[PDB]
RNA sequence: UGAAAUACCACCCUGGCGCGGCUGGGGGCCUAACCCUCGGAUGGGGGGACAGCGCUUGGCGGGCAGUUUGACUGGGGCGGUCGCCUCCUAAAAGGUAACGGAGGCGCCCAAAGGUCCCCUCAGGCGGGACGGAAAUCCGCCGGAGAGCGCAAGGGUAGAAGGGGGCCUGACUGCGAGGCCUGCAAGCCGAGCAGGGGCGAAAGCCGGGCCUAGUGAACCGGUGGUCCCGUGUGGAAGGGCCAU
RNA sequence: ACCCGGUGAAAUUGAACUGGCCGUGAAGAUGCGGCCUACCCGUGGCAGGACGAAAAGACCCCGUGGAGCUUUACUGCAGCC
RNA sequence: GUGGAGCCUGGGAGUGAGGGCGCGAGCGAUAACGUCCGCGUCCGAGCGCGGGAACAACCGAGACCGCCAGCUAAGGCCCCC
RNA sequence: GCUGGGGCUAGGAGUGAAAAGCUAACCGAGCCCGGAGAUAGCUGGUUCUCCCCGAAAUGACUUUAGGGUCAGCCUCAGGCG
RNA sequence: GUAGGGAAACCGAGUCCGAACAGGGCGCAGCGGCCGCAAAGUCCGCGGCCGUGGACCCGAAACCGGGC
RNA sequence: UGGUUCGUGGAGCCAUGGGGGAAUCUGGGCGGACCACCGCCUAAGGCUAAGUACUCCGGGUGACCGAUAGCGCACCAGUAC
RNA sequence: GGGGGGAACCUGGGGAACUGAAACAUCUCAGUACCCAGAGGAGAGGAAAGAGAAAUCGACUCCCUGAGUAGCGGCGAGCGA
């Protein structure tokens, strides 16, 4: 992790509770993450956010 | 005069009803992003301490 | 006639001016609190609502006060060093020291991750416009001397290397059994369940060929949970899960 | 100073029946080994040794000891604004 | 393999300055009664005993007591002996 | 200039033609009593007898290195065999 | 002491994590012929050691208070 | 600011140095920020035995000392110095 | 009427430091030592603007207990209703 290597949440995109925390690289992946993850609530996939930490 | 409870001890830890004694998993109190889910859950448990630390720690709960 | 339409009186706007209420700054002056002084003192003179002093705000402040000012070390100081990875020293299990010999880490990758499918290097000889030692092309030889992001070692083409498709397992809830080990840590992990990815399938997938890329508590932030709530209902504030 | 008559201390002192050499030994031995030298006991003297006496090294280091001092060390206080 | 062997649980420690030697290495200079590890040993704690002239750790040997008895070890047998 | 008598100023304070000098024979902070049996991870000292067993000077971590905690190694009790 | 588990509400020979009736953590179970005997536990004596006190004894240099 | 277990904490209560400043039972304080409900209690005047503390003094008693002990002092001692 | 004295004991007004935190500043030692004012044979306190959940108790003081609980705490050492 660095400046440009940001640590980020995952926030699961329908009941909006933050499920995972990752990383990425802000100049190489500019774009907010969207990946589907297992949420434990839901208790099904869905769509999760990068939002920020 | 009588002992004084250790409240160091006693916010940490528990006596079982055996006499073991029983704390939290350290390490995961932050840096926590690039750990793995098997590293945070199973230090979401609790553990058992090892025979020497634990008489010492016992000594400090006398009332317990 | 526009959105609204007119004489007439309200209530209220806009912004401006005057008499004011009540204050906020400046300015001039007054005396009587307060201070200084005066043979004379229930007074006169000067200062004057300041100064002084009470509470409170922030600042300057070795004048004083309490202290702190690490360790290793072929004495101490000075210099060097302090955690982590690789090799050697290391006496063919493991471990093993010196201010012994040599290098690295404090990152990175949204693919450089999962899976399915295909592919195989470096190098040397010969041949081919621009084109060379080396760009791209063709043939022959060539087990791995190439490659695997970065040190070194191990490993490796019967792929961990190169290319492509679909993807997010860079899972959630756990976890038999182990490695290592003073503790605390650190490591590996089949298997079961949830909901998925790829594959016709057998199956694989709980990041990355591997070993560095890191930080116990305490205190606090943030999201969620809806467990506690100081007579009761809430609320304040904590707890738990996540970071 | 020395001798006689008078009075009469001191630090120090494990005990001592306390020599030389060459060795050995915690690395400088009267005390151990080998050899050598040596009848017993004093008095005046000299200071090489008894690592002689004195002072629990001031130098030096060590102690998460102290104290004086300094400052743009930290944190306070007085005083001043 | 029945041994002051081993294992489990608990009470009490002390030690965390080691040192010589042999061998295997590093450091040093194929120096040091040098230094730093490894295997071993002895002194430490066996400064008890014999030998090595004397001498913690080299050779011999693990001292319960007593004997004017015997056998040995290393080392010795010309005299001190 | 020196000196008698009579007075005043003191402990973080006095006084100092300045040496940290002097403040009742040792002043970088007087003396007395009190806090007080300060604290001393340091040095010293630690008292009758017999019997059994019997270490360590290592590893890890340590403002730690001549001190600690845990482990190793000793010993006692119960158990296993 | 007779109940534990859980941060807690709470449940209870279980409980916590979890969606789980899954898996796991921490828990739950005398001898002889009604008698004896033994025992959880607990009380008192004794002893080793630990905590708090100066805590085995002697020793600072210093710090502070009040006086001289 | 202090006091309390409460060290700024969600910080109430009790006390008060400063500033502002009420009401008289339809008044007021409290029940741990706060608000509502519910309940407790009557501030800003004073006094009040006993149970409790201590031991100069007197007495009684010791698995207390017995002249280096026991008070500093058994004695002409807070003396001699 | 007061003044001054009294071994401790008591209340009020002031109020340290060593030490402990294995350094140190918040914290601790401790509202202790000490100074001062006053009381008396005791002093203090005392008749709810209490407690705190008992649908309750019923001044104060003092002992046991509650309890090393609740809590407080560089959530450290420790402090402690
Ligand atoms: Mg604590
Ligand atoms: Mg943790
Ligand atoms: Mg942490
Ligand atoms: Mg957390
Ligand atoms: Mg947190
Ligand atoms: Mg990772
Ligand atoms: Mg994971
Ligand atoms: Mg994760
Ligand atoms: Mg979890
Ligand atoms: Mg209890
Ligand atoms: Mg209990
Ligand atoms: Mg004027
Ligand atoms: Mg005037
Ligand atoms: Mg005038
Ligand atoms: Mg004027
Ligand atoms: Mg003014
Ligand atoms: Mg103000
Ligand atoms: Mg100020
Ligand atoms: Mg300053
Ligand atoms: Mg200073
Ligand atoms: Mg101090
Ligand atoms: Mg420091
Ligand atoms: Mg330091
Ligand atoms: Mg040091
Ligand atoms: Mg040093
Ligand atoms: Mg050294
Ligand atoms: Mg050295
Ligand atoms: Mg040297
Ligand atoms: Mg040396
Ligand atoms: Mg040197
Ligand atoms: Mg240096
Ligand atoms: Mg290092
Ligand atoms: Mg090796
Ligand atoms: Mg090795
Ligand atoms: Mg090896
Ligand atoms: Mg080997
Ligand atoms: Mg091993
Ligand atoms: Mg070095
Ligand atoms: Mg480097
Ligand atoms: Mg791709
Ligand atoms: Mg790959
Ligand atoms: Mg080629
Ligand atoms: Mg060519
Ligand atoms: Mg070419
Ligand atoms: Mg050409
Ligand atoms: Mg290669
Ligand atoms: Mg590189
Ligand atoms: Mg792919
Ligand atoms: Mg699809
Ligand atoms: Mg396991
Ligand atoms: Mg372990
Ligand atoms: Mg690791
Ligand atoms: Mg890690
Ligand atoms: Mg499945
Ligand atoms: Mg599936
Ligand atoms: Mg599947
Ligand atoms: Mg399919
Ligand atoms: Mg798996
Ligand atoms: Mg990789
Ligand atoms: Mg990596
Ligand atoms: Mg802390
Ligand atoms: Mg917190
Ligand atoms: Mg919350
Ligand atoms: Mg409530
Ligand atoms: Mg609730
Ligand atoms: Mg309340
Ligand atoms: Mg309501
Ligand atoms: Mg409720
Ligand atoms: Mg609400
Ligand atoms: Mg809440
Ligand atoms: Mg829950
Ligand atoms: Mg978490
Ligand atoms: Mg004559
Ligand atoms: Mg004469
Ligand atoms: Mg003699
Ligand atoms: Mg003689
Ligand atoms: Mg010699
Ligand atoms: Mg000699
Ligand atoms: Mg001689
Ligand atoms: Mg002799
Ligand atoms: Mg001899
Ligand atoms: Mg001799
Ligand atoms: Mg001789
Ligand atoms: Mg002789
Ligand atoms: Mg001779
Ligand atoms: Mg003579
Ligand atoms: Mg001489
Ligand atoms: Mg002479
Ligand atoms: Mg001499
Ligand atoms: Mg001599
Ligand atoms: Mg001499
Ligand atoms: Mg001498
Ligand atoms: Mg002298
Ligand atoms: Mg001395
Ligand atoms: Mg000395
Ligand atoms: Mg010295
Ligand atoms: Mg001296
Ligand atoms: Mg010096
Ligand atoms: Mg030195
Ligand atoms: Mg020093
Ligand atoms: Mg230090
Ligand atoms: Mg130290
Ligand atoms: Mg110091
Ligand atoms: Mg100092
Ligand atoms: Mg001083
Ligand atoms: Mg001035
Ligand atoms: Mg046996
Ligand atoms: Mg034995
Ligand atoms: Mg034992
Ligand atoms: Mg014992
Ligand atoms: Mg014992
Ligand atoms: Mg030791
Ligand atoms: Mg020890
Ligand atoms: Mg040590
Ligand atoms: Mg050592
Ligand atoms: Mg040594
Ligand atoms: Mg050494
Ligand atoms: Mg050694
Ligand atoms: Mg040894
Ligand atoms: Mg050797
Ligand atoms: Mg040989
Ligand atoms: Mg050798
Ligand atoms: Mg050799
Ligand atoms: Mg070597
Ligand atoms: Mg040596
Ligand atoms: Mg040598
Ligand atoms: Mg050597
Ligand atoms: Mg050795
Ligand atoms: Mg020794
Ligand atoms: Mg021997
Ligand atoms: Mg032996
Ligand atoms: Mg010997
Ligand atoms: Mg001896
Ligand atoms: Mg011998
Ligand atoms: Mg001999
Ligand atoms: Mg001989
Ligand atoms: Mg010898
Ligand atoms: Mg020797
Ligand atoms: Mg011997
Ligand atoms: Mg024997
Ligand atoms: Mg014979
Ligand atoms: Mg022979
Ligand atoms: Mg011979
Ligand atoms: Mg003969
Ligand atoms: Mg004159
Ligand atoms: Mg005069
Ligand atoms: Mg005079
Ligand atoms: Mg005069
Ligand atoms: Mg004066
Ligand atoms: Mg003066
Ligand atoms: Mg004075
Ligand atoms: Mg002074
Ligand atoms: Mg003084
Ligand atoms: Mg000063
Ligand atoms: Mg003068
Ligand atoms: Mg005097
Ligand atoms: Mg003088
Ligand atoms: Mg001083
Ligand atoms: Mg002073
Ligand atoms: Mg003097
Ligand atoms: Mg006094
Ligand atoms: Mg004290
Ligand atoms: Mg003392
Ligand atoms: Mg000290
Ligand atoms: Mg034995
Ligand atoms: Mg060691
Ligand atoms: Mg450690
Ligand atoms: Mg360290
Ligand atoms: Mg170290
Ligand atoms: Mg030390
Ligand atoms: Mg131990
Ligand atoms: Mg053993
Ligand atoms: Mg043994
Ligand atoms: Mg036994
Ligand atoms: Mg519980
Ligand atoms: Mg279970
Ligand atoms: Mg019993
Ligand atoms: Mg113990
Ligand atoms: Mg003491
Ligand atoms: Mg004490
Ligand atoms: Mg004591
Ligand atoms: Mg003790
Ligand atoms: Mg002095
Ligand atoms: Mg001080
Ligand atoms: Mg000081
Ligand atoms: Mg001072
Ligand atoms: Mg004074
Ligand atoms: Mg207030
Ligand atoms: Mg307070
Ligand atoms: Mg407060
Ligand atoms: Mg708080
Ligand atoms: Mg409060
Ligand atoms: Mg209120
Ligand atoms: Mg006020
Ligand atoms: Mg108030
Ligand atoms: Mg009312
Ligand atoms: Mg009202
Ligand atoms: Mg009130
Ligand atoms: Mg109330
Ligand atoms: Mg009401
Ligand atoms: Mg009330
Ligand atoms: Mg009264
Ligand atoms: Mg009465
Ligand atoms: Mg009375
Ligand atoms: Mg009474
Ligand atoms: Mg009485
Ligand atoms: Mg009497
Ligand atoms: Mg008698
Ligand atoms: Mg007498
Ligand atoms: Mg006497
Ligand atoms: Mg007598
Ligand atoms: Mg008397
Ligand atoms: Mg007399
Ligand atoms: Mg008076
Ligand atoms: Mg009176
Ligand atoms: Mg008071
Ligand atoms: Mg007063
Ligand atoms: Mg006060
Ligand atoms: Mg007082
Ligand atoms: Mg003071
Ligand atoms: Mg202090
Ligand atoms: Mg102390
Ligand atoms: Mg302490
Ligand atoms: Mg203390
Ligand atoms: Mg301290
Ligand atoms: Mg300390
Ligand atoms: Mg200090
Ligand atoms: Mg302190
Ligand atoms: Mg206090
Ligand atoms: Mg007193
Ligand atoms: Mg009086
Ligand atoms: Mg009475
Ligand atoms: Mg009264
Ligand atoms: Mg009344
Ligand atoms: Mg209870
Ligand atoms: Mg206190
Ligand atoms: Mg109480
Ligand atoms: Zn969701």
């Amino acid at each position: 992790a660095s400046e440009v290597r940001i640590k980020l949440l995952l926030e699961c995109t329908e009941c909006k509770r933050r499920n995972y925390a990752t990383e990425k690289n802000k100049r190489n992946t500019p774009n907010k993450l969207e990946l589907r993850k297992y949420c434990p609530w839901c208790r099904k996939h869905t769509v999760h956010r990068e939002v920020k930490i | 005069p009588k002992m004084k409870t250790h409240k160091g001890a006693k916010k940490r830890v528990k006596i079982t009803a055996s006499g073991k004694v029983v704390a939290m998993k350290t390490g995961k109190r932050h840096l926590n992003w690039q750990k793995s889910g098997k590293e945070i859950r199973q230090k979401g448990r609790k553990f058992v301490l090892a025979k020497p630390e634990a008489e010492r720690i016992k000594l400090l709960l006398p009332y317990e």
